[PDB]
């Protein structure tokens, strides 16, 4: 969990929607790097999303 | 078991060629168990039909 730095307009957007409702950033990125939809399991598990 | 017995309703559902089917029970405390297991298989869509 080394840190990155990470730009552009998605983080600029969401600057300016905490500073109007007054919230934080807490950006980390993804550990699996993937959207993480629905998918199938081994074996059948359960179903859940990643 | 009940949780057992709809897996097995379930998988004999499969083959015969159904997909569509309806339940209808009665208010009785042990078959609501058996409607929220239903439910929740349902809900698990992931694999099967
Ligand atoms: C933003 O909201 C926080 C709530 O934790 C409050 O403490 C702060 O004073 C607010 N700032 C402004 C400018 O309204």
């Amino acid at each position: 969990t080394v840190p990155q730095c990470c730009y552009g307009f998605c983080i600029d957007l969401l600057i300016k929607l905490a500073r109007t409702m007054n919230f934080t950033y807490e950006v980390h990125l993804v550990a699996d790097g993937k959207f993480g939809t629905q998918e199938r399991v081994n074996n059948s598990n359960k179903k859940e999303w990643n | 078991s009940i949780q057992q017995q709809a897996t097995v309703m379930l998988k004999i559902m499969q083959d015969y060629d159904w997909h569509v089917f309806s339940l209808v029970t009665t208010i009785f405390p042990g078959y609501r168990e058996f409607i929220s297991f239903v439910k929740t298989t349902v809900d698990n869509s992931f694999v099967g039909w």
